[PDB]
């Protein structure tokens, strides 16, 4: 996605992220967990840590 | 774990208690009734869930692992007594049920017990006695005998 | 045939079902067992002649 | 409609949400095998329920 804050009075940030659902369906019902998973990444001048 | 605490809000020394929730057990005992075509399956257990139901799943020929039921096999349903009746069930030929006990809780693991049909003709024949007059008979009989 | 539940009761569906008319398949479990006495006796006292 | 209180009894700003609870879908198919002289009828849902 990225945003490119650039602020100037800024000392943390915070993410607010998530998911729209979560279920895993199967055949003739039933639902179970799902394994999501994200990463976030900073500039860091040229290389994304 | 359960701690006390006063009325000045200090919580004393804890207890602790153990316990599970599980699958329930598989059905132990299968009694599969014959009849006329149709097999009636009604499984058991050694100890009695109230929770718990039965999952049937039919299959014409058995099958060498019994973890492929959820896909080699047709899911018949789930009950407490399941009856199989079709005309695809013909008496001579033996046919498996993977039944397993499935409550909220969980699902427990499948046990496989062979079905039988009737074969016993001669039963239900009796009630066939001296009411066949004239025209059940194929065509073929019917002008032999008229001679 | 109609979806009920405790919330409330669905529209119904009409389903036209119907009999084997398989007779054929049932008869070969019937297979050389009608000995002599299940014909009627018309036939009986026919075919002792 | 969910609102926020403090220490002081002072309600907030009221945030809120919307659902609906409606009667079950009607079946979707209708497999009815025949028989002897039987019927059998067995529905299913496009969605279990």
């Amino acid at each position: 996605i990225t945003r490119t804050i650039t602020s100037a009075n800024i000392d943390r940030l915070r993410f607010t992220f998530g998911v729209q659902a979560l279920v895993e369906t199967t055949s003739k019902g039933d639902r179970n967990p799902s394994e999501v998973r994200l990463l976030v990444q900073i500039q860091r001048n040229g290389g994304w840590v | 774990t359960v701690r006390a605490v006063n009325a000045w809000g200090q919580q004393g020394d804890p207890a602790s208690v153990s316990f599970r929730i599980a699958a329930p057990a598989a059905p132990s005992r299968i009694e599969l009734t014959p009849g006329y075509f149709q097999i009636t399956a009604t499984p058991h257990l050694a100890v009695y869930d109230p929770t718990v139901q039965f999952e049937f799943w039919f299959s014409e020929k058995q099958i060498a692992d019994i973890r492929q039921v959820e896909t080699s096999t047709r899911y018949l349903g789930t009950a407490l007594y399941w009856i199989a009746a079709s005309i695809n069930i013909k008496p001579g030929h033996d046919y498996y049920f993977y039944i397993r006990s499935v409550n909220t809780v969980g699902k427990s693991a499948f046990v496989e017990a062979v079905g039988r049909a009737s074969d016993d003709a001669e039963g239900y024949l009796d009630f066939f006695k001296g009411k066949i007059t004239e025209s059940h008979l194929g065509k073929e009989l019917l002008e032999k005998v008229e001679l």
